[PDB]
RNA sequence: GGCGCUGCUGCAGUUGAAACGCCCGUAGUUGGCCCCCCGCCGCCACGAGGAAACGGGAGCGCUCCAGGCAGGUUGGA
């Protein structure tokens, strides 16, 4: 059965822009789901989407402009304490000076260069870059 | 003093008077501006009442300085499941923001059913779609409902039609 | 632009092109990339010298044939068709 | 104690629960199959004979930490020196909780305790359980998925050092589920 | 759907409209559909066709719209619910079939293995409803003692 | 040619599954019919399988026939 | 250690070694979407409390050094 949405959307989205297409649309939408987008789209890895209700699970149409090498989730969400980070670092992203990846705290979501500028840790959901 | 319940707070008293549904009263007008000014709150257990003569009735209000809405009074509740001592007491589903405010876009044009929503990510906004056929009878009154939905719910909005 | 020193220079060799449509960088030894420029009239339909518009296609794009269509579509875009 | 005892007027007559608590002793007497004469270790057994009421005819006390003593045990007629409120014990310690695995032993009840091993080579968890016996006042009845706290007294047999002070009832025909706290 | 006991994978699905709402037509109230869904329920329909036949004859597409609750929910309030839930009904009687046509054909073994299916459904759905407090703790299916209860 | 996700044509999208469409809905509506020897008129379900019956009549209308329904001897509408 | 030939990070299972003949099914593991601003877990951070030696680490020319805790108002943080 259905497990891991964020998972299927962001497949989604690296088979559509792999193919160069200009939108697509990816369903389920949810709250975490709206959490990585806007978290994409403020460090200009997409543009605009749009969740369209239907009285059920949502859709969200995502419009792509060719920016995105690679995006993906870690599962199980292990936890990270404030110190093991870079030891996360140099092992998911292609450098230490771009790329991101997206933690769950007690402070929200947020990357990781905010996590230890708040020095704190949390739960790891995915990666963008 | 018999068509409101509150009393003695009293900005516009014609209200009440010319509105004097024998059986019927209201509580709590309003204004909000933005042009032709604006929302008339009715008891909750009478908006069947109120709605099944509302749309010839609104034209026999529309004081002509203003522009009148009705809609329900309803509470929203804080916490789900209050723990007063030993138990916890659950909150019913119909008082949370996401039943009130989806209640208050469906009572602020009541005889028209909206036919879908989208919410955009540009500062979000929420677009509302409306049948085409009826493009005529609302399209002098939407300035209206997107300013009153604001007032009530600070949500952005904007209309099209099917 | 490219790549910074600490101090603000460049110290980028060179910079790639970018495809018009799925914006990917070319690179050397793509072999199947094309740039090529359309006249952009604005006379009384003869051309203007030396006054034109010009795309990029990376190897990508052109090996599935989807040059057709988006190459159209960006015309459509710079007032040279409709 | 600044607060003296509002007025109620049907005080003296609701303390009938003196001739209860006498009938049930002079029952306790008539039980031949018994070998002993239990009785409370607090009480003369002279205040029955009397009947100008004057003294009390039963002992308790409280046991502190905010666990307030149920009325099932100040008007009970049992006899327990392992019960921490009409008994002879004392509760100190760890204070805890748990779900009732077992009710089958007399005036005794096993106590299935969750919790979680954290393995850091595959930094996961797996689950663990443990088992508490405990010892039960009649003051209380239970039965099994109900949740119970315990709390620490002496040593009482070769496996108990807890006893029950606390009783949140479950339903029965309901999900069984890890549930820790 | 048709995908726990075997390898079907199709998708064939009713889906009702997103504006919720009675009908342009609609003269009913509430008060006098459930009028006709409690004379329908006592002449003996199952839930499941008192929907077909107010859908087909009384031209209301969902009961909800009209009224504010559903079918059975109704039936619930006017003291009219079945004790058993219409679908476990349905799979007992179909397992009471197929035993009554296997006592006559002892070599009948595609048979055999849809009753092992039919009865395994059957009792995680009893569970289900048991630990939902929808059924008493001690409701058991019991195979030898299953043709008799149907008549109660 | 430039079309949009969010706005789509209803022509092409109304020949895709029930289903995939951007908003779910659904495929049947309802249509007034005329006794062919009664002036009224009746509301029928599009896709009936069910006895429909005159208000005057014994004789059932209707013929089921595993999807849309056909009808014997009326003349037919669409609100 | 080499060894990602023990693989949590991180192996392999069409043909090199390796998917049970198949279906049901308990323990176990896993489980869509939705209310925020209560309680109880987990989780993150900061504290308190308990041993030194070892291990890090501030300062110091046993002539250097492996050391040691020295020393010229001090110090062993
Ligand atoms: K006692
Ligand atoms: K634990
Ligand atoms: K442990
Ligand atoms: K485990
Ligand atoms: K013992
Ligand atoms: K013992
Ligand atoms: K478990
Ligand atoms: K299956
Ligand atoms: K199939
Ligand atoms: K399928
Ligand atoms: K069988
Ligand atoms: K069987
Ligand atoms: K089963
Ligand atoms: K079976
Ligand atoms: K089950
Ligand atoms: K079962
Ligand atoms: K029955
Ligand atoms: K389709
Ligand atoms: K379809
Ligand atoms: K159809
Ligand atoms: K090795
Ligand atoms: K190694
Ligand atoms: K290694
Ligand atoms: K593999
Ligand atoms: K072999
Ligand atoms: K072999
Ligand atoms: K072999
Ligand atoms: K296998
Ligand atoms: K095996
Ligand atoms: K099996
Ligand atoms: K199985
Ligand atoms: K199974
Ligand atoms: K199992
Ligand atoms: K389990
Ligand atoms: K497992
Ligand atoms: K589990
Ligand atoms: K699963
Ligand atoms: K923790
Ligand atoms: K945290
Ligand atoms: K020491
Ligand atoms: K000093
Ligand atoms: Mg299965
Ligand atoms: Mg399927
Ligand atoms: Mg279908
Ligand atoms: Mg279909
Ligand atoms: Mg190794």
């Amino acid at each position: 059965v259905r497990i891991n949405v964020l998972r299927d959307a962001l497949k989604s989205i690296c088979n559509a822009q792999r193919i160069g297409k200009k939108q697509v649309i990816v369903r389920p939408s949810s709250k975490v789901i709206i959490e990585f987008l806007q978290l994409m789209q403020k460090n200009g890895y997409i543009s605009d989407f749009a969740v369209v209700d239907n009285h059920r699970s949502n859709r969200i149409v995502v419009n792509l402009i060719g920016r995105l090498n690679k995006a993906g989730v870690i599962s199980p969400r292990f936890d990270i304490p404030a110190n093991d980070i870079e030891k996360w670092v140099v092992n998911l992203l292609p450098s230490r000076l771009f790329g991101h990846i997206i933690l769950t705290t007690s402070q929200g979501i947020m990357d990781h260069i905010e996590a230890q500028h708040r020095q704190i840790g949390g739960k790891v959901i995915g990666y963008f870059y | 003093r018999k068509i409101r319940k509150p009393f003695e707070s009293e900005l516009e008293k014609q209200v009440a008077g010319t509105l004097l549904l024998g059986t019927l009263y209201i509580s709590s007008v309003k204004e909000i501006a933005v042009d032709k000014k604006a929302v008339v709150y009715v008891p909750y257990p009478m908006l069947q009442s109120f709605q099944k003569n509302s749309e010839a009735l609104i034209l026999k209000l529309e004081h002509s300085g203003h522009r009148f809405i009705i809609v329900a009074n309803r509470t929203i509740m804080k916490n789900a499941y209050v723990f007063t001592g030993k138990k916890s007491i659950r909150r019913p589903r119909s008082r949370t923001m996401t039943s009130v405010y989806n209640c208050i876009l469906d009572d602020i044009c009541y005889p028209i059913h909206v036919i879908g929503k989208r919410t955009l990510y540009p500062n979000p906004r929420l677009q509302v779609v409306l049948p085409k056929a009826v493009y005529n009878e609302v399209s002098e009154r939407t300035k209206t409902y997107s300013a009153v939905y604001k007032a009530l719910t600070e949500r952005d909005t904007e209309f099209i039609f099917m | 632009i490219g790549m910074k020193n600490s101090s603000g220079v460049v110290v980028d060799a060179y910079i790639p092109r970018k495809c018009s449509a799925t914006n990917r960088l070319i690179g050397p030894k793509d072999h199947a990339a094309v740039q090529l420029s359309v006249a952009r009239v604005n006379d009384k339909g003869k051309m203007i010298e030396n006054n034109y518009v010009t795309f990029a296609f990376c190897g990508a794009i052109r090996s599935r044939g989807g040059v057709d269509s988006a190459f159209m579509l960006l015309a459509q875009e710079h007032g040279l068709m409709e | 104690r600044h607060p003296l005892r509002p007025d109620p007027d049907r005080e003296r007559r609701a303390l009938e629960r003196a001739e209860n608590l006498r009938k049930a002793a002079y029952e306790m007497a008539e039980n031949q199959h018994e070998r002993a004469y239990h009785k409370q270790s607090q009480i003369f057994q002279g205040r029955f004979l009397r009947k100008d009421n004057a003294r009390c005819l039963r002992f308790y006390k409280s046991i502190g930490m905010g666990y307030h003593t149920p009325i099932t045990a100040i008007n009970g007629t049992y006899i327990d020196k392992k019960c921490p409120f009409t008994g002879n014990v004392s509760i100190r310690g760890r204070i805890l909780r748990g779900v009732v695995h077992s009710a089958k032993m007399q005036r005794s009840i096993i106590v299935r305790r969750d919790y979680l091993h954290f393995v850091q080579k595959y930094k996961r968890y797996e689950r663990r359980h443990k088992h508490v016996a405990a010892h039960l006042s009649p003051c209380f009845r239970v039965k099994e998925g109900d949740i119970v706290t315990i709390g620490e007294c002496r040593p009482l047999s070769k496996t108990i050092r807890f006893n029950v002070i606390k009783v949140e009832p479950v339903s029965e025909a309901a999900k069984k589920r890890f549930s820790p706290f | 759907m048709g995908r726990m006991h075997s390898k079907g994978k199709g998708i064939s699905r009713s889906a009702i409209p997103y504006t919720r709402a009675p009908a342009p037509w609609n003269k009913y109230t509430p008060e006098d559909v459930c009028e006709q869904i409690c004379k329908l329920a006592k002449k003996g329909t199952p839930p499941s066709r008192i929907g077909l036949i107010l859908r087909d004859q009384f031209a209301i597409g969902q009961v909800k719209n009209v009224t504010g609750s559903k079918i059975v929910r109704i039936l619930k309030a006017k003291g009219l619910a079945p004790e058993i839930p219409e679908d476990l009904y349905c799979m007992i009687k179909k397992a009471v079939a197929i035993r009554k046509h296997l006592e006559r054909s002892r070599r009948d073994k595609d048979s055999k293995f849809r009753l092992i299916l039919v009865e395994s459904r059957i009792h995680r759905l009893a569970r289900y409803y048991r630990q939902a407090r929808r059924l008493p703790p001690t409701f058991r299916y019991k195979s030898d003692q299953a043709a008799a209860l149907l008549a109660t | 040619m430039n079309v949009d996700l969010l706005y789509p044509d209803p022509v092409e999208e109304q020949r895709k599954h029930k289903l995939k469409r951007l908003v779910q809905g659904p495929n049947s509506y309802f249509l007034e019919i005329k006794c062919a020897g009664c002036q009224d008129i009746v509301v029928v379900y599009s896709h009936a399988n069910t006895p429909v019956f005159c208000p005057g009549c014994t004789s059932q209308i209707s013929i089921p026939t595993g999807g849309k329904c056909a009808f014997t001897s009326q003349v037919e509408r669409y609100r």
